[PDB]
């Protein structure tokens, strides 16, 4: 069982490598099958408060719309990280149908798209700020690869099948 | 789709 800081070190950099890779379980296991509590095995997304802050209703109903924010955010990082990166790219509107319907629906969604590098804040939106002109490669890909991690741990945890589950459905409010 | 410009930008085109 490869240690977690080892799995880690390989998953981000064989996502900044193919930013189109697919993970599998068997890839991520060692990532979420860890002893260790929620907020410290993620170290840049605030899986934690995503988690404690969006406990509306159901955990069946609030897991689905965390999930679907984080499918979202997962192809924001993945878009940044391609080889060609879509245009107008550098730039989120609030108004945006695909970010006011999923992304914007979680409190803490916009301060994802700030670890991306977004960190310019207009009344219309978020923005890189002026004179930056790339993207920070391996903060993108950890940051990339932990709102899939925690989109997969979310997976489980709706499944029942999650190999902490007992431990993290405390964490559900 | 786009996931950037404001709903109405893409309205626009
Ligand atoms: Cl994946």
């Amino acid at each position: 069982e490869r240690a977690f800081l080892v799995a880690r070190e390989e998953l981000a950099s064989a996502l900044r490598r193919d930013s189109g890779q697919a993970f599998s379980l068997e890839q991520l296991r060692p990532l979420l099958a860890s002893s260790l509590p929620l907020a410290a095995r993620y170290l840049q997304l605030d899986a934690a408060r995503l988690v404690r802050c969006n406990a509306h209703g159901e955990p069946r109903n609030y897991l689905n719309t965390l999930s679907t924010a984080l499918n979202i955010l997962e192809k924001y990082g993945r878009n940044l990280l391609s080889p060609q990166r879509p245009r107008y790219w550098r730039g989120v509107k609030f108004n945006n149908p695909v970010f006011r319907s999923t992304v914007d629906a979680v409190q803490g969604g916009r301060d994802v798209l700030r670890l991306y590098g977004y960190t310019e804040e207009q009344p219309d939106g978020l923005s890189f700020p002026e004179g930056q002109e790339e993207p920070d490669e391996h903060q993108v890909a950890t940051v990339t690869l932990e709102v899939l991690l925690l989109r997969t741990e979310l997976s489980l945890l709706l499944q029942n099948t999650h190999p902490r589950q007992q431990a993290l459905e405390q964490l559900l409010e | 789709e786009d996931m950037y410009r404001a709903a109405d930008e893409i309205e626009k085109e």
